[PDB]
């Protein structure tokens, strides 16, 4: 019943301690006897991996939590902990990164998160497209690694919608010669700009479009969670659709939601039989966790009746539960908002969608 | 050395004068008692009366000691009041409120070798009470194009009838989490209506002005309860 | 969002590395606002330095980057500063908080915290309190003749307040100039009625923040 944790900032450690101290038995009905422990992340990736391999798997932990922004790998992803704990089918909570490539179950056996990856963002964009009949759209994704998976998911969903897009290919990561493709898109069906790149890779496209006065009516800009922050708000046109998921921005709320999900998973595991401990990773031990596929099934293949989010219909991939969205608009950096996605269908809010074209009704998309 | 000359003439809320009576000034106009209590129960009673030489530094007249030691009238100042008192209680009831008796009485410590100051309560108008109010203007002067091209602009708002203590800087623009966009700029005060002047060096560049929707400020003072804010959009060069 | 208590040290060595207590207690720092120090000095305008990212990028101006190395502390969510060679113009009220990009208008205070480059010099001595007795035989027009007589203590950047200030019925701002000798005598007095004179004395509560001298009488 021992549970571990691996954070870097002191605030995350304090929040985890408070979460495991108070309101830890509220999730469910069984009186749990978990032994919560936390390990501070090392500045070096090898030393931290060694500490993980000598502490977590040796103490027979069931789940972890990685949510610190300043990762020691300088890539904003928990690489060593995941590569060390993937052998024992340990559900490495990679809620600190949104990379859709790492969320795939191909190269990562047990790697879940509570943050919508690029695949979930593309799914939400596709769901918003079919509402206003946005079939012929263009994709200006400049990123390659995750952009390939993004455009693959986009084209597969378009084929599943009995249709086919026109531009689903990439040109160059962070280029400045997009004038030709922009002039070609000036005489296309829809001006819906689909950009799912990084900070600088999207800022380059934003400034290149601003240099060509690409801020007319009908340009629906679909951004992600970490695409407009710090300085990308000025380069992007005023009125972008800024997607934001509940307990995704706040670190404390995200950690609380992750702890609640872990508690619900432990309770569901204790409800059934075959309650075995993972093999202790000592010297010479190369044993595989027997309850690995069953744990994956009770994590992603099953549903959750309670928890922090209090929603149902959990995704079959362990990426993010389909729930209500908090999509806020950024008209001149104000508190305006647009139609949010409520898990199953977009429901308009009190104030309607404001468009950068000048009007508030359906633009000339 | 313990008390030097401050920026303005009145002590104000945060003033370096401990011998002051009123925060801003006394509510005296003409022919009424204006007691300038400069009581100081410090180590100045060196076997006799406490030395207290109060003087004025009005613009145009050099600082001249009115009464030395608060006991004997100094030859050179016309007898226009009754300045007496021994120990710590100093009787300085200034009943005649004329154009000459409307300066900051700098109560200098006679037992202190370095020239000290005191008082500061100028006998002028005080529009800070319930009936006496002060409402400045509400027109916002648009910043010049040169200040916008130079990066560091200055959105100076027109404030004429206000006091240094009445500096409403708490703004509220669509829940803007910022800290620091102006200062408490003041100028010389007038004996007619206390005409001050407020300015603001708020930096506003081309990009910042481009990503700017409204400029609804808050000029709510004790007298100007309903200020007409000028929430203009971009392009007001 | 109002828990950003800007604490400025007043006992730092002159022309040395200034480490301002940039207390950031609130929303998570995820490169949302402009966390930088505003140099508001009388005589020159404020210069926009830059901002910090979620993990630390030091996106400040290239001019004040070599001799001004801005640090980042994500563990305690309270980063320090390394302002070396604090000159006369550098000594001013800084605003180390979050700023929304766009310059729409600040909701915080407009005074700041002056980081005075001072030490255990003659400017800060033992507060010599005096037995100020309220004289009932005094009528200063419509106001009273209260106040305190605390001298020879911490200069202007001290945090002297009224007797348990919770209402602040007269605690306003006032532009003042620093004294050459440093023996400041700031006596904050609220607007009290004339009837309050003699019945109850009001002595300012001189509270030294960097010196921890809670002596007032």
């Amino acid at each position: 019943v021992n549970i571990g944790a691996v954070l870097s900032t002191r605030k995350h450690e304090q929040m985890f301690r408070e979460a495991v101290n108070q309101a830890n038995k509220r999730h469910g009905s069984w009186k749990i006897q978990l032994n919560a422990t936390s390990v501070t992340h090392k500045p070096n990736a090898i030393q931290m991996a060694l500490s993980v391999c000598e502490d977590l798997i040796s103490s027979q932990v069931y789940a972890i939590l990685v949510s610190h922004p300043p990762t020691p790998n300088d890539h904003f992803t928990p690489t060593p902990v995941s590569y060390t704990a993937g052998f024992y089918r340990i559900p490495v909570l990679g809620l600190t990164t949104r990379m859709s490539i790492y969320s795939d179950k191909s190269i990562h056996l047990s790697f879940l998160r509570t943050v919508p990856p690029y695949s979930h963002q593309s799914s939400v964009w596709f769901e918003m497209m079919r509402v206003y009949n946005w079939n012929h759209i263009i994709l200006l994704v400049s990123d390659d690694h995750e952009g390939r998976a993004a455009q693959k998911r986009l084209e597969t969903l378009l084929e599943e919608r009995e249709s086919k897009a026109e531009k689903v290919l990439q040109f160059d990561p962070g280029t400045k010669n997009v004038t030709a493709l922009l002039m070609e898109a000036r005489e296309l069906e829809a001006r819906v700009i689909i950009l799912s790149a990084s900070e600088d890779d999207a800022a380059t496209v934003y400034r290149a479009a601003a240099m060509l006065n690409m801020t007319g009516s009908g340009y629906v800009w679909l951004v992600g969670e970490r695409e407009i922050s710090g300085n990308a708000l000025r380069y992007a046109p005023d009125g972008i659709i800024g997607l934001q998921l509940i307990n995704g921005k706040n670190e404390s709320a995200h950690i609380s939601d992750a702890v609640g999900v872990v508690a619900q998973a432990v309770h569901e595991l204790l409800e059934k039989e075959n309650i075995t401990d993972p093999p202790r990773g000592c010297v010479g031990n190369t044993n595989i966790w027997k309850t690995g596929p069953l744990f994956k099934r009770v994590l992603m293949s099953s549903k959750y009746a309670d928890g922090v989010t209090g929603r149902v219909e959990f995704n079959e991939d362990g990426d993010r539960k389909f729930a209500n969205y908090s999509i806020m608009n950024l008209q001149n950096r104000k508190l305006v908002q647009v139609g949010i996605y409520n898990g199953t269908h977009v429901i308009p809010n009190d104030r309607k969608i404001i468009w950068p074209g000048g009007e508030t009704e359906k633009p000339r998309g | 050395d313990i008390q030097w000359v401050l920026l303005l003439w009145v002590p104000g809320s945060t003033g370096d004068i401990v011998l002051t009576q009123s925060p801003a000034s006394l509510a005296v106009s003409l022919g009424q008692r204006a007691t300038i209590s400069c009581k100081a129960s410090q180590s100045v009673d060196y076997d006799g009366n406490s030395y207290m030489n109060w003087y004025q530094q009005k613009p145009g007249q050099p600082p001249k000691l009115l009464i030395y030691a608060a006991s004997n009238l100094e030859s050179g100042i016309p007898a226009r009041f009754s300045g007496s008192g021994s120990g710590t209680d100093f009787t300085l009831n200034i009943h005649p409120v004329e154009e000459e008796d409307a300066a900051t009485y700098y109560c200098q410590q006679g037992n202190e070798d370095p020239p000290t100051f005191g008082g500061g309560t100028k006998l002028e108008i005080k529009r800070a009470d319930a009936r006496t109010v002060a409402a400045p203007s509400v027109f916002i002067f648009p910043p010049s194009d040169e200040q916008l091209k130079s990066g560091t602009a200055s959105v100076v708002c027109l404030l004429n009838n206000f006091y240094p203590r009445e500096a409403k800087v708490q703004w509220k623009v669509d829940n803007a989490l910022q800290s620091g966009n102006s200062q408490e700029s003041v100028t010389e005060q007038d004996s007619k209506d206390s005409t001050y002047s407020l300015s603001s060096t708020l930096t506003l560049s081309k990009a910042d002005y481009e990503k700017h929707k409204v400029y609804a400020c808050e000029v709510t003072h004790q007298g100007l309860s309903s200020p007409v804010t000028k929430s203009f959009n971009r392009g007001e060069c | 969002d109002v828990q950003l208590q800007e604490s400025g040290p007043g006992l730092v060595k002159p022309s040395q590395s200034l480490s301002l207590t940039c207390t950031v207690t609130g929303y998570s720092i995820t490169s949302d606002y402009a966390w930088n120090w505003i140099r508001q000095f009388p005589g020159n305008k404020l210069e926009w330095m830059g901002y910090i990212s979620y993990s630390g990028s030091t996106g400040y101006n290239p001019s004040l980057k070599s001799r001004i190395s801005i640090t980042r502390d994500t563990s305690k969510n309270q980063f320090f500063l390394q302002l070396n060679s604090v000159t006369t113009e550098d000594t001013a009220t800084y605003y180390c908080a979050r700023l929304y990009y766009g310059f729409y208008g600040m909701d915080y205070w407009g005074q700041g915290t002056s980081v005075t480059v001072s030490s255990a010099k003659t400017t800060t001595k033992g507060p010599s309190v005096f037995p100020l007795a309220p004289s009932s035989k005094s009528t200063s027009g419509g106001t009273a003749a209260l106040g305190c007589l605390v001298k020879d203590y911490f200069p202007e950047p001290v945090t002297v307040s009224w007797n348990s200030g919770a209402l602040t019925s007269g605690v306003h701002t006032f532009p003042a100039v620093l004294q050459s000798s440093g023996l400041y005598s700031l006596s904050s007095v609220v607007t009290v009625p004339s009837s309050s004179l003699g019945t109850q004395t009001y002595i300012c509560n001189v509270n030294h923040k960097p010196s921890n001298t809670k002596v007032d009488k």
